[PDB]
């Protein structure tokens, strides 16, 4: 039960949004409960080497589970901060993760010429230009993290949906031959 | 050092308060920032081109004025949230 | 009380979750105590499950309210029944209340003059959507803290009565 | 570390004059703010450097005496 606890933690990183700067507070600390855990199975169970048991592949499956998670987070949040000016968007990523993901759309947006004079007159020229840049930057950090909220939003029905079905791959061998004999 | 995670999530919450999301009382206020800080320690074609200038230009100042007004209640709560 | 921390502190899961550490540490403190047997299972160990799901329990529901409160104002549009439900009906149950009651040179400055005092309001526009989702996300995580309360008062009280009105027999031979 | 004043006319001067000041007294708040910040930094450099020789002093002095009377006996 802790076990199944855990797993379903996992995933729920991928529910987190980046902006809040808690996703890996969440996915290390649950591994960190693992670890803990840890101690508490090899406690409670035997230390048999001849084979590997169910609860002990359950256990690795939990831990694979939990880093590549902790994987997948760290290469959504690297694709929420990339920076326009240094990285581009490349086409294929923008055709495969803004133009070809319409399925849920609840989405959007997929004679006085004195120096003093001239000069204010350049400066508010430039503060507009100033904010129009500003803008310009703003529009393609959003595409970035539309992107990497795409992918959040795969990656969270990725991952319960294998936080169940490994769950009864693992269990359900043993319990329907229980349940037959 | 459980009461002291319920405190410092109550200090957390008077920090955080926003004037959008609640309204600084007045008795409070002075509760917190006065006493008890004391105690612990022609002319129109001209006009046709200019009036979306001058519209403009009192929008901008509105909106500075706006935002400081925000900014100070921030500020006030935070002082809440030290005292 | 995590549902009483604000979102924008960012403490969320740093609370929640190392409860959930601690409760693991419990766990462990216990490992070395009760029987092993499987004919039943230890009121204390129903206590401590109870207790663990409870974290699980809040740890997901501060995600949720987190989704919430980030929720990009741009790229995700309110339905009209959140706005229904969450703004105008549950406040008022819920005893919040929002406090929002709802020449060639010149030609260039001129220009130049709107362009700022558009983008402002596209500004103000993006923080009003903005606050909206926001007050959504403070309503549900004060819906939240109640049942989370009620649950909490619930369960303990029935497992405590269980255990407190276990008493030894008066006779030894029923 | 021509003539044309009028009642918006004149909003416009003021609330410009309004801005100018507003981003002065900021700049100089924000720059008291700067002096400590400059504070906090050095005694962070102050204590990197005492922490590091007290770590360095604490390695040494606790097991020196035995190492060198092992090294002579
Ligand atoms: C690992 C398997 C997955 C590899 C993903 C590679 C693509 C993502 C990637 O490079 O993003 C990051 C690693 O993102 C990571 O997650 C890097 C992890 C490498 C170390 C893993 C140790 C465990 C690094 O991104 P980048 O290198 O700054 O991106 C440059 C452009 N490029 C993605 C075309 C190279
Ligand atoms: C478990 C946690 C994850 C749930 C995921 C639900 C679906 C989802 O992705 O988010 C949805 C949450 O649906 C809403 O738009 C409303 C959110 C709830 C508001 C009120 C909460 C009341 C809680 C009780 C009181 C919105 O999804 P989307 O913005 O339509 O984007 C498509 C996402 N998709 C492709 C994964 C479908
Ligand atoms: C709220 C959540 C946390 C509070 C309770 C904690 C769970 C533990 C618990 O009380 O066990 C519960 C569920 O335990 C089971 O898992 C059911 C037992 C069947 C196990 C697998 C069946 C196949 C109840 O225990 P039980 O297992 O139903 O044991 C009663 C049956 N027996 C006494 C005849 C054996
Ligand atoms: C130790 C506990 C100490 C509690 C009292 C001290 C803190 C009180 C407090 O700020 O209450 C907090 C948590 O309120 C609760 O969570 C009340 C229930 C706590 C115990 C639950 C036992 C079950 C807030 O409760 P509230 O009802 O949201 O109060 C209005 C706050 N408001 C003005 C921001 C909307
Ligand atoms: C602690 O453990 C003890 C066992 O280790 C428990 O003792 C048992 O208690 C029950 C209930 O009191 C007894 O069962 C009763 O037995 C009597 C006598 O049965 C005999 O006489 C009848 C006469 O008609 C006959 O039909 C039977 O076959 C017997 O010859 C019955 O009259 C009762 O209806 C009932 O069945 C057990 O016998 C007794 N066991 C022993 C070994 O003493 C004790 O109750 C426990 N204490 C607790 C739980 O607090």
């Amino acid at each position: 039960i802790p076990c199944l606890l855990f797993s379903f933690l996992t995933g729920l990183v991928f529910y987190l949004p980046t902006d809040s700067g808690e996703k890996m507070t969440l996915s290390i600390s649950v591994l960190l409960s693992l670890t803990v855990f840890l101690l508490v199975i090899v406690e409670l169970i035997p230390s048999t080497s001849s084979a590997v048991p169910l609860i002990g592949k359950y256990m690795l499956f939990t831990m694979v589970f939990v880093i590549a998670s902790i994987i997948i987070t760290v290469i959504v949040i690297n694709t929420h901060h990339r920076s326009p000016s240094t990285h581009v968007m490349p086409e294929w990523v923008r055709k495969v993760f803004i133009d070809t993901i319409p399925n849920i759309m609840f989405f959007s947006t997929m004679l006085i010429k004195h120096p003093e004079v001239k000069s204010a007159i350049e400066g508010i020229k430039y503060i507009a230009e100033t904010m129009k840049s500003d803008q310009e930057s703003n529009n393609a950090a959003e595409e970035w993290k539309y992107v990497a909220m795409v992918m959040d939003h795969i990656l969270l029905a990725v991952f319960m949906l294998v936080c169940i079905i490994g769950t009864l791959a693992v269990f359900a061998g043993r319990l329907i031959e229980l349940n037959q004999q | 050092v459980t009461m002291v995670v319920v405190i410092c999530v109550i200090v957390l919450n008077i920090h955080f308060r926003t004037p959008s999301t609640h309204v600084l009382s007045e008795p409070v206020k002075k509760l917190f920032l006065e006493t008890l800080p004391e105690i612990l320690h022609a002319q129109q074609e001209l006009f046709s081109e200019l009036k979306p200038a001058v519209d403009g230009a009192n929008f901008i100042v509105n909106h500075m004025k706006d935002q400081n007004n925000y900014n100070e209640e921030k500020d006030c709560w935070n002082r809440v949230a030290r005292t | 009380f995590v549902f009483y921390l604000p979102p924008d502190a960012g403490e969320k899961m740093g609370l929640s979750i190392f409860a959930l550490l601690t409760l693991t540490v419990f766990l462990l403190l216990l490992a070395d105590k009760v029987p092993e047997t499987s004919l039943s299972v230890p009121i204390i160990i129903k206590y401590l499950m109870f207790t663990m799901v409870l974290v699980t329990f809040s740890v997901i529901l501060s995600v949720v309210v987190l989704n919430l409160h980030h929720r990009s104002p741009h790229t995700h549009q309110m339905p009209l029944w959140v706005r229904q439900i969450f703004i105008h009906k549950l406040p008022l149950y819920l005893g919040l209340k929002r406090p929002k009651p709802e020449p060639p040179e010149l030609r260039e400055v001129v220009s130049s003059i709107s362009y700022i005092a558009r983008q402002l309001q596209e500004q103000e526009d993006h923080d009003v959507l903005k606050e909206d989702w926001q007050f959504v996300a403070m309503v549900v995580d004060r819906l939240f803290l109640w049942t989370f309360i009620i649950f909490t008062s619930v369960g303990t009280l029935v497992i405590f009565l269980d255990a407190t009105y276990h008493l030894p027999p008066a006779d030894p031979f029923p | 570390m021509p003539l044309i004043k009028h009642p918006e006319v004149k909003s416009a001067i003021e609330g410009i004059k309004y801005i100018a000041e507003t981003m002065k007294s900021d700049q100089e708040s924000n720059n008291a703010a700067e002096e400590w910040k400059y504070v906090a930094m050095v005694m962070d450099h102050i204590l990197l450097a005492v922490f590091m020789l007290v770590c360095i002093i604490g390695t040494l002095a606790v097991f020196a005496g035995r190492l060198i009377e092992l090294n002579q006996q």
